[PDB]
């Protein structure tokens, strides 16, 4: 299935995969009545006060220190994908190839030096390092830094914004702190996947806590359901391999409430895609899926990043979010020493990482 | 006493779930939203506005609480689902090419439906996701004010559904 088709045609198709959806509550339920008074419907629903099964962390079944080197693997992952993915972007596919830490790129950068997928996710970082929580606007307000003053970036200058994360910093700085916007389905591009790590890595006890940061963290920016739905999905996979899920089972289908793009990649559908028909571009549904694939079809973390950066095209975000996963999924430890050596800021990174982890609060109850 | 455990009981939720969309609602429309989720709010406004029952001096403020509120949040711009069960003589009057108009808020959830004879694929810009006020944030519900007017843009019984795709008029 060609994730690009519309919606009815995919919704359609999606019918064999009911079983991923949670069930209505029963007031949901009351409400999708054609006459609540004379209700039509099953009532066996569950109060819509209740915790539901699919929001039951799983619990972490490896040593602490194992899962603190999955979240380092995490945000330092995405920063080494970011540096290598950059060397091919917006080169067509199989121009030129890219199999090491080299730099280059629209930007000419020095091996190692990353872009505004890390400064982003760095950002991020530090707003939950200060507030304890997700805060939006302290979040913005360490975006705008990184866009004025170059806080956060790799060589002092902020160099790669896209055109939509600047829309919404020149808003937010016009209108406060209480503007949201960006809805518009041209704007379901890659800036909030790229940078979700360290929601996943704060949020590692909590399904729902991850679920409930995920989506608003792309709403600093992006507020695109598409987008959204994305990071709450992503934002999944990390934590059930920060917490010590084989890929097998990370990588099985979930029931999680997701428009019809992502349900289908949680239910699996681009396993057995092949690389022409994986697609590497500004779509944050297309990157998604990519990077699902790149880490399906690899079995180490060098080889993950190399799969998804020499897709070209948007060859950075498919590989920043690549990294994360293998990141997680492999672990800080099993990362190439020569990336981890040449990688700008590497140590801040890891300790970044390491803090978010150890702050993590507890699951709620 | 009502009104205030709405309230507060949808504060909490949010400031939870996404703090900085609260701050969009006042007390009264934060309030206003979360009883519409209830069954004892929903059962005396929606009936009201669909004409079962009177539209009352209270029922009024309780609406324009909602639509306000409502009217605050960020556009849901999308494809979400309302999985239900028609009468056959509404199921027939919802003909490709048709137009449907509910006088009510309507319900619709970005997940995809289980139950129901009839499955309501709804395009549009004008609903607002809701889920924040909820305690787990879990169902993913997008709501339409009322006389949304909608195109009945396709039709198909698939296995034992039928399937309806509506795109918003504005
Ligand atoms: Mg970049």
């Amino acid at each position: 299935i060609d994730l690009r088709e519309d919606t009815w045609t995919l919704q359609l198709y999606a019918q064999r995969y009911k079983g991923l959806s949670p069930k209505n509550s029963r007031e949901l339920q009351l409400r999708m009545e054609y006459d609540p008074l004379k209700p039509n419907l099953p009532t066996s629903g569950e109060e819509q006060n209740s915790k539901p099964e699919w929001l039951n962390t799983p619990p972490c079944l490896i040593p602490e220190s194992e899962s603190l080197d999955k979240a380092k693997g995490a945000l330092v992952g995405l920063a080494i994908g970011d540096a290598i993915g950059t060397t091919l972007e917006f080169l067509p596919r199989d121009k030129l190839h890219v199999n090491d830490m080299v730099g280059g790129g629209p930007f000419r950068l020095q091996p190692g030096e990353w872009t505004d997928d890390t400064s982003m996710a760095l950002c991020l970082a530090e707003s939950y390092i200060s507030a304890g929580r997700l805060d939006i606007t302290l979040f913005r307000e360490k975006l705008v830094r990184w866009y004025r003053h170059g806080e956060n970036s790799s060589n002092g200058r902020c160099f790669d914004i896209g055109n939509t994360t600047r829309n919404a910093l020149e808003q937010y700085l016009k209108h406060g702190a209480s503007w949201f916007g960006n809805t518009e389905p041209e704007t379901a591009g890659n800036a909030a996947i790229i940078r979700q790590a360290p929601t996943s890595i704060f949020r590692r006890k909590s399904l729902q806590r991850t679920f409930a940061d995920s989506d608003s963290q792309s709403m600093a920016t992006h507020c695109a359901p598409e987008s959204m739905a994305s990071c709450q999905f992503l934002g999944f996979i990390l934590n059930y391999l920060i917490n010590g899920s084989s890929r097998e089972k990370a990588f099985s289908p979930h029931v999680m409430p997701l428009p019809v793009r992502v349900l289908l990649i949680n239910a699996g559908e681009y396993k057995e895609k092949k690389r022409d028909e994986i697609r590497s571009s500004g779509y944050v549904i297309d990157t998604l899926e990519a990077a699902m694939w790149a880490v399906w079809n690899t079995d180490n973390f060098h080889d993950a990043i190399l799969l998804a950066a020499n897709l070209g095209d948007d060859a950075d975000s498919v590989a920043a979010t690549t990294g994360q996963i293998a990141g997680a999924l492999y672990g800080y430890s099993n990362i190439p020493k020569p990336w981890l050596d040449k990688l700008v800021q590497q140590e801040r990174i890891s300790n970044l990482a390491e803090q978010l982890f150890y702050m993590a609060p507890e699951e709620d109850f | 006493e009502q009104a205030k455990v709405w309230t507060q009981t949808a504060r909490a939720n949010a400031e939870k779930n996404n703090a900085q969309l609260s701050t969009l609602l006042t007390d009264d429309q934060i309030g206003a939203i979360y009883g519409y989720t209830t069954n004892e709010g929903y059962t005396a406004l929606n009936p009201a506005l669909r004409g079962q029952t009177p539209l009352t001096p209270e029922l009024e403020a309780f609406t324009g609480h909602v639509t306000d509120g409502l009217n605050k949040l960020p556009a849901y711009n999308g494809e979400t689902y309302r999985g239900t069960t028609l009468p056959a003589h509404i199921l027939e009057q919802n003909q490709i090419g048709g137009t449907v108009s509910d006088g009510g808020f309507m319900s619709t959830s970005a997940k995809t439906p289980f139950d129901g004879d009839v499955s309501i694929s709804v395009r549009g810009n004008s609903g607002k996701q809701i889920d924040f006020l909820s305690k787990y944030k879990n169902e993913a519900e997008v709501l339409y004010p009322p006389n949304t007017r909608f195109e009945v843009i396709n039709r198909i019984e698939q296995n034992g559904t039928t399937h309806l795709l509506y795109r918003e008029i504005p």
